[PDB]
């Protein structure tokens, strides 16, 4: 039941969803080369939980928009994100995702967060892994409700919450 | 050894030779005999198929025959049978308002593929494809990008309060037709060449 | 020369009791959408200056793009720490500690404190 | 024609062609700093040599192609390595005390020198060796910097590379000396005695000077060339409607240029046109106003229009009135005019509508002028339509339109030699004061207001006017072709303007009417003026009204409803009218409008923050929705087309249309409303001491009435209660008071007194 | 040799003597131009004590009447060179060690600078 | 023309500011032509079809794809082969789909 | 192609689009809503553009939370273009200052421009 509406619960399973982030890998462009780094035995996203990797949707809760992301893969990846169960997160990943990035034209939606509900923004070209862990940190104490932004305000634990689907 | 005999060919037929002091070759053939020499070409030893790159020479600062042009580029491998070395282009302009061009995919089958991106690209229908369907672009996509009245489509850049930026109107590089900054463009800024 | 044109620059004219500036001329407004922005090196490369130099913090990663436009306050060599990492700092009290080590900053860094392979 | 070969190339060339102008001609180029286009070019940058033979006789030095003739058969070489070395040894002579000011020069991208240097400097010298750029190691020159010349310009000596353009400018196009080097050798630098820049045209060579000296104040450190959105326009202050280019960025309008179009000004801005924008982007209206308690409060477009409804239900339409502004387009004027067939209403009118219209007389083209043989002028070009004044310097110096090549407009016309003279027998000046221009025109005669009638009742032949006058008549009776060019001061009186049409008609001679509106002559040619009652933009007639500028306080007292559509907000608005709505400057809208020669010109909307503004077209389809009458305009296409049914021609193109109709109105003799280049809303900020308000008065009638040289004196007319300073003149009549008109006032006579 | 040293921070002292004499007539004092060879310097090192190449006093008008300039720091011949606008009057000052500032063998002293400085205030200013 | 200045002489020739300037705002500006020379990279053969119109800014780049075109065989290759092989037979063809789809 | 609507009127807007909408079926069509600034919806301005194929229509800039009722009014209008069954949604960013004279331009250019630099959106941003 949304893990709320108890003292303890909430904080229990609010540790569990943000210790256990399973992450969805949809790989795009050269951002996803960077994301797959993250895993290799250097600079391994292999650590916080984030071992196992299922690529079905119907079983992950971090959706990483990791490259590009093309026009005539807009819905697709838009239902990928609905292929996930409602517990889901999805963090954007790169310059190209974020915003427009350098190629502001016909081909690119120039904000990601236009097709799927962005948790966290992390940029660069493509963004380090270590930036991908920082932000993969970043939304574990988001999800917590131990994140603010800049205008003082604490950000809701899940993104995706707030918005009436259609 | 095959190029030479390429150009004593053409030249014999009155078709022209281009040709830069850099090393690569065109040959431009009229629409009729394009189909029939090309498949010539083919069965002069040309094995390779390597590029269909389609032009548009709207707002090309100097007139060119015609808007749209198609060039093919035939080549034979020097690793195979008898090798040669010989590649070169073949251009072929087509029409503003006649997009037409016979393809040469029963010869290669390479131009399944790159036929249909300019077709995707530019109004371009190729004559004679098992397939016309667009490869690249969304398949509601309307119209064919790469040609110059066909816009770029961009975004603004963001900012804090209220700054943006329209890049079309940030640029300070300068294209063919564009005049510049002051009253005009001359020496270095025209076209500059080094003489090694 | 910013290929993603992500740069934002207003200009003023310096006062000469308080100068910002070594001319005639300081930024006023210097904002840079880490969104837009690609990492090239071509502000450094084009700046005659050597205002404005590429630094090391990798650790930028916040939630809201409206927040990614890092200003110039928000980017001079005084300060120390990532945006979300300051702020993490201040809503916290526990001092910035970055995760980056390099064997030495560039003379083109001259101010640039950073940690140095564990010279301190 | 004259044939000529450069380096592969021959072109057909009329036979005064500059080599330059020939070389561009035929598609080659070269370098270009001392000459400009409608400057006399005198050898000075020594750029443009190129190398010349005519039989194979090669000359022996290099021909200066900016002074030099060209001849039947002559070969002409600017690709020898010869001329490309010596181009770039020029080059690094002009570089040589430059101040390494390029990052922080305002001239930025749009620097001729800058682009010429990579053009053709540092020749490919014959390897991989590591080139140097500059030999000149020494001390540079060094003077002063960042120099106010005035508060528009600012002036860097040090930047000036010793062209001539400022000088020969200030000498040859507006008649104002006050611009000259002071010393000599390395040492030569800009300079004046005269500090004020007192020309009005003073802006001009902001564009001119290939480098940085010269600069605009009043957009200062706002933005690089290239980064300025740049948006080419029409301005619509005045009738000659030059073309500009409007400059803005993020919102605000950073600096207005001028835009070349050599049928109606040649590459000139006036200073009241290029430096009178800073009250555009500062303060003006974005939300629209509602009077809910006496007192205007912020409202949604829905609410002002249900007060609007209910305001305008029980209006019949003889008493709405539709009253526009002096810049309404085309358009405008055309669905104005349309809706008050359909709404019976006999008062609508306009800003700046004469007693007498523009469109009574024809309309003539300034190349026509240039080709004219004498210009009968009534009024003062320099203040009541300010180019024309450029055009008569070149009429009057027997100036004539160039032969156009294909660059356009030449580099060096050989028709433009320097200190040329003026000449005082081609032209004639009558004006109630002494204008800048009666210099050069030897027939001139101060007269007092309303007194042309008279100097035109002479002219005609029905009495005997003064020496002056008669030499005026005796010359207009000899001329083949002359022009008689009317003021603001004759078009508002009904008995001059009339003799001014039987002159004009019976002598075949056009008209250059300067209006105080710029689209008068646009919408007197889509019918906006008034019927039989008549209540014009000055009466108090209608009982329902909508405005589109500020009435006098007379027009607005006594009325049922008003609804002003104005883009700043006004004290005299607040007072007296119900609703307030957001209207866009000229610099934002788009349009077309009528020059004082006919001429239909485009206006482009430029990237400015209007706020929640809507234009006077959707304002009047709304507005009329009230009254039950269906307007047929709302958007621009439909306007073209219903424009293009009006046989109006396209942009550029001449609008044929005459008109026979007076509406005769007294006018009571106490203060004159001086016709002015600068305008009332355009005192803000630099402009603020340069468009104040003057009140001339003769040192005679000053001391009986107490009026001190430097004095501030507050001043009531029907216009508005307004402060000017006050200033002792000469040439001001007895018994008369000369109040600028700071608005498309000009040319009334009022009533009016000092307020203490 | 090393007297290049002394001449950028004898520069110094006489920017004080110009400086003080607009604290004493009251008459606008204005910093022109500064060191380029310090402004576009990156990373590079700069040793010399201050980065002001070029100053003038400005009458109210705001037409200066004295003018004062030194060489670059890379740039040959160096001296300080002095000017006063619309006067065709030019000065090549050096330093001569132990003696001091001289006007080719005639030492420049503060007081005659300042004598110049008011016969030119007299002479050329507007207002 | 083709090289800015070297950073360290921007505060002692003019040519070098000049230049600067020039060259990082508005390019340079090679000669009209077209031109096309072939490289091999993991991919096989690559190449750039550069239109130049003599202006800062290229009129056309078209770029030979060896991912796009060494895709044809797809259909041929894992015919007749297994369905999972499908999946082998395409990593063993190595495409990059940024060459591809560009 | 049709204008109804108004600017700064998304009560009146969204009733004219009510009506001018009739029983229309939207399965192939496209929805454009263009606006500036990307990020910020919440102080947000709107427009539409529906390309049928068939005809166009055109709304000005009367919908979002910039206006009061243009936020219930744009969630109305995307619940009623989404009762009819569309399913392509795009969202179009321009600079303000084009919003005004993109309404202007002839509808071949203007339609190209706009089917050119369209967004994929979720319709939930404006439910
Ligand atoms: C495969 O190469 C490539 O991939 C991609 C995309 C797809 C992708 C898949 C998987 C399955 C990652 C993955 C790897 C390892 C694990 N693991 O748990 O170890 C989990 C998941 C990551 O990027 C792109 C775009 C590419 O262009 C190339 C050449
Ligand atoms: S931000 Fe850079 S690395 Fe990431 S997808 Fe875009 S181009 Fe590739
Ligand atoms: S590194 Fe500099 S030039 Fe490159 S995208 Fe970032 S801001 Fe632009
Ligand atoms: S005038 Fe031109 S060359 Fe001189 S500093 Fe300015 S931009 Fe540089
Ligand atoms: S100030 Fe400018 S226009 Fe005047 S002479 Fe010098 S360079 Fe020429
Ligand atoms: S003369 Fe008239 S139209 Fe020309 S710039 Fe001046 S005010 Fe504007
Ligand atoms: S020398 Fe200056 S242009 Fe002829």
């Amino acid at each position: 039941r949304e893990g709320i509406l108890f003292t303890t619960l909430e904080k229990l399973v609010a540790w569990g969803r943000s210790n256990s982030l399973w992450p969805a890998t949809f790989g795009l462009a050269c951002c996803a080369i960077e994301m797959m780094a993250s895993t290799d035995a250097r600079n391994d996203l292999a650590r916080f939980g984030s071992e196992v990797f299922r690529a079905s949707p119907r079983q992950a809760d971090v959706m990483i928009v990791a490259g590009r992301l093309s026009k005539k893969m807009a819905p697709v990846m838009r239902r990928v994100w609905e292929q996930m169960p409602d517990p889901k997160w999805v963090i954007s990943m790169g310059a190209c995702a974020s915003s427009g990035g350098m190629f502001n034209n016909y081909a690119i939606v120039q904000n990601v967060d236009s097709v799927v509900p962005v948790d966290v923004y992390v940029p660069g070209c493509p963004p380090r892994p270590e930036a991908l862990i920082y932000a993969v940190m970043q939304l574990q104490k988001k999800v917590r409700g131990q994140a603010y932004n800049e205008r003082g305000e604490r950000l809701p634990p899940v993104a995706a919450w707030k918005r009436t689907r259609g | 050894m095959r190029l030479e005999r390429v150009l004593e060919e053409a030249r014999a037929k009155g078709y022209p030779i281009e040709d830069n002091g850099l090393g690569n070759l065109w040959v431009v053939l009229p629409r009729e005999r394009f189909k029939e020499e090309m498949a010539h070409y083919k069965a002069m030893g040309f094995n390779f198929l390597a590029d269909i790159v389609g032009l548009d020479y709207l707002t090309y600062p100097d007139p060119r025959p015609e808007r749209f042009a198609v060039v093919y580029e035939l080549v034979s491998l020097p690793g195979w049978k008898d090798g040669d070395g010989s590649r070169f282009f073949v251009r072929v302009y087509v029409p503003e308002e006649d997009p037409r061009l016979p393809t040469v995919t029963d010869l290669w089958g390479s131009a399944n593929f790159l036929e249909r991106e300019v077709y995707d690209l530019f109004g371009i229908v190729f004559e004679g494809h098992p397939d016309l369907r667009k490869i690249l672009t969304p398949e509601d996509l309307e119209g064919h990008p790469l040609r110059k009245d066909y816009p770029l489509g961009e975004t603004p850049t963001l900012f804090r309060e209220g700054r943006y930026i329209i890049p079309a109107e940030f640029r300070a590089a300068l294209t063919g037709k564009d005049p510049g900054l002051t009253f005009y463009k001359g020496g270095s800024r025209k076209g500059y060449r080094s003489l090694w | 020369a910013c290929p993603a044109y992500a740069i934002y620059v207003e200009p003023a004219e310096n006062d000469p009791e308080n100068p910002v500036s070594a001319g005639e001329r300081y930024a006023k407004v210097y904002e840079i959408n880490m969104l837009r922005c690609i990492f090239c090196g071509l502000c450094e490369e084009a700046c005659p200056t050597g205002a404005i130099v590429l630094g090391y913090d990798f650790e930028m990663a916040d939630y809201e793009y409206s927040d990614l436009v890092y200003g110039k306050e928000d980017m001079l060599v005084d300060v120390v720490g990532t945006k979300p990492q300051r702020r993490e700092a201040k809503r916290t009290g526990k001092p910035v500690k970055v995760g980056y080590v390099v064997p030495y900053v560039r003379p083109e860094l001259e101010g640039f404190k950073a940690p140095t392979e564990g010279g301190k | 024609m004259v044939r000529v070969k450069v380096n592969d190339r021959i072109v057909e060339v009329p036979p005064g062609t500059s080599v330059m102008d020939a070389v561009f001609h035929a598609g080659y180029d070269v370098p270009l700093f001392c000459s400009e286009k409608h400057l006399s070019p005198i050898g000075a940058c020594r750029m443009c040599l190129v190398r010349i033979g005519l039989p194979i006789q090669w000359q022996p030095k290099l021909a200066a192609s900016c002074v030099t003739a060209v001849a039947d058969g002559m070969v002409v070489d600017t690709l020898s390595d010869v001329v490309r070395e010596a181009q770039a040894g020029m080059v690094e002579f002009t570089l040589l005390n430059h101040p390494l000011d390029c990052p922080t020069c305002d001239k930025g991208g749009a620097c001729e020198l800058q682009d010429r240097t990579v053009e053709y400097g540092l020749y490919e010298k014959y390897p991989l060796e590591l080139p140097v750029y500059t030999r000149f190691e020494f001390t540079r020159r060094h003077v002063d910097k960042h120099h106010p010349l005035s508060p528009f310009v600012i002036l860097d000596r040090e930047r000036c590379i010793h062209c001539k353009r400022c000088v020969r400018y200030f000498e040859e196009v507006p008649g104002d000396e006050v611009l000259d080097f002071i010393e000599r050798g390395v040492h030569t630098f800009i300079g004046t005695m005269d500090f004020g820049l007192p020309s009005g045209f003073s802006g001009n060579i902001t564009d001119i000077c290939p480098v940085g000296a010269l600069l605009d104040l009043t957009a200062r450190f706002r933005a690089r060339n290239w980064e300025m959105e740049e948006t080419p326009t029409t301005c619509a202050l005045c009738p000659v409607g030059c073309g500009i280019t409007a400059d803005t960025r993020s919102g605000e309008l950073l600096r207005i240029r001028a835009r070349e179009v050599p049928e109606v000004n040649e590459i000139w801005i006036c200073d009241a046109g290029r430096f009178g924008h800073e009250w555009a982007d500062q303060n003006r209206l974005k939300t629209p106003l509602v009077r809910k308690e006496g007192r205007l409060v912020e409202a949604t477009w829905e609410e002002a229009f249900l007060a609007l409804k209910e305001g305008l239900k029980e209006a019949r339409g003889e008493e709405v009135g539709l009253y526009l502004a002096h810049d309404a387009t085309l358009e405008e004027g055309l669905l104005a005019s349309e809706l008050a067939k359909a709404l019976k209403t006999p008062h609508l009118d306009f800003q700046g509508r004469t007693a007498a219209p523009a469109s009574l007389f024809p309309p003539a083209s300034l190349e026509d002028l240039l080709q004219a043989d004498f210009a009968l002028v009534l009024g003062d070009p320099t203040e009541e339509a300010p180019i024309l004044h450029l055009r008569l310097s070149e009429f009057v110096r027997d100036l004539k339109p160039p032969h156009r090549y294909n660059h356009g407009t030449p580099f060096a016309d050989l028709q433009i030699k320097e200190r040329m003279p003026r000449r005082t027998d081609k032209m004639a000046l009558f004006a109630p004061y002494r204008a800048p221009l009666m210099k050069w025109a030897a027939i001139h005669e101060v007269h007092r207001p309303g007194e042309e009638r008279e100097i035109l009742l002479a002219l005609l032949g029905d009495k005997e006017g003064s020496e002056m006058v008669a030499k005026a008549k005796e010359a207009w009776e000899k001329a083949k072709n002359p022009v008689l060019i009317l003021g603001a001061g004759v078009l508002q009186d009904t008995v001059a303007a009339e003799r001014a049409r039987l002159l004009a008609e019976r002598k075949g001679a056009k008209v250059l009417a300067m209006t105080p509106a710029a689209n008068a002559r646009g919408l007197e040619a889509m019918g906006v003026l008034p019927g039989a009652k008549g209540a014009s933009w000055d009466e108090p007639g209608a009982l329902y009204a909508y405005y589109g500028f500020v009435p006098p306080e007379e027009a607005l007292k006594g009325k049922r409803f008003v609804v002003m559509h104005l883009s700043h907000l006004h004290p005299l608005a607040e007072r007296y009218a119900h609703v307030v709505l957001p209207a866009p400057t000229f610099y934002e809208k788009r349009g077309h409008l009528v020059n004082l020669e006919g001429r239909v010109l485009p206006l482009s909307p430029a990237p400015i923050e209007n706020g929640e503004a809507e234009g006077a077209l959707q304002v009047l389809a709304l507005l009329a929705e009230a009254l039950g009458v269906r307007p047929p305009f709302r958007l621009h296409l439909e306007a073209q087309k219903a424009l293009k049914a009006r046989k109006v021609p396209e942009a550029m193109g001449r609008l044929s249309f005459r008109l026979k109709e007076l509406r005769p109105k007294e006018r009571k003799g106490a203060f004159y409303l001086r016709p002015t280049m600068w305008k009332a809303h355009q005192a803000v900020g630099k402009a603020q001491e340069a468009a104040r308000a003057e009140l001339w008065a003769h040192p005679e009638t000053a001391r009986a009435e107490a009026l001190p040289e430097g004095a501030q004196v507050a001043v009531e007319t029907p216009f508005g209660r307004v402060e000017a300073r006050v200033v002792h003149r000469e040439d001001v009549p007895k018994g008369h008071l000369y109040l600028s008109a700071l608005g498309p006032a000009a040319g009334l006579r009022v009533e009016g007194r000092v307020l203490v | 040799a090393s007297s290049e040293r002394e001449l950028y921070e004898a520069w110094v002292e006489l920017l004080s003597w110009m400086r003080e004499y607009a604290q004493a007539k009251g008459v606008r004092f204005e910093k022109e131009a500064d060191f380029p060879d310090f402004i576009y310097r990156m990373e590079r090192p700069y040793d010399l004590p201050t980065t002001i190449m070029t100053a003038s006093l400005s009458d109210g008008l705001g037409e200066p009447f004295l003018l004062a300039d030194v060489s670059p720091r890379h740039a040959k011949l160096k001296r300080i060179g002095l000017r006063l606008p619309r006067a065709h009057i030019h000065l090549h000052a050096h330093y001569e060690p132990g003696k001091g500032l001289v006007t080719g063998k005639i030492p420049l002293t503060k007081e005659r600078f300042f004598a110049l400085a008011d016969r030119a205030r007299e002479a050329l200013a507007f207002a | 023309q083709i090289t800015p200045p070297p950073r360290h002489l921007l505060e002692t020739s003019m040519e070098a500011v000049i230049y600067h300037f020039k060259h990082y705002t508005e390019g340079f500006h090679p000669p009209k032509g077209e031109v096309y020379v072939p490289t091999e990279s993991a991919r096989g053969e690559l190449g750039y079809y550069i239109v130049s119109d003599g202006g800062s800014m290229p009129y056309r780049v078209k770029v030979r794809a060896p991912s796009f075109v060494n895709l044809q065989s797809l259909p041929y290759a894992c015919k007749g082969e297994q369905v999972p092989d499908m999946v082998a037979i395409i990593a063993s063809l190595d495409p990059v789909m940024g060459d591809v789809d560009r | 192609m049709v204008r109804v609507g108004m600017r700064a009127a998304p009560r009146v807007s969204l009733e004219a689009l009510k009506a001018a909408l009739g029983g229309l079926k939207l399965s192939e069509a496209k929805v454009y809503l263009i606006t500036d600034w990307q990020d910020k919806r919440d102080q947000a301005r709107y427009a539409l553009l529906l390309h049928t194929g068939k005809k166009d229509l055109l709304v000005p800039d009367a919908f979002g939370p910039a206006f009061p009722g243009g936020e219930e009014a744009l969630s109305e209008l995307v619940g009623l273009l989404l009762a009819q069954g569309a399913r392509r949604f795009y969202e179009a960013v321009v600079s303000p200052g084009e919003m005004t004279a993109l309404l202007d331009l002839p509808p071949e250019e203007l339609l190209k421009r706009v089917m050119a630099i369209a967004n994929p959106t979720d319709p939930g941003i404006y439910l």
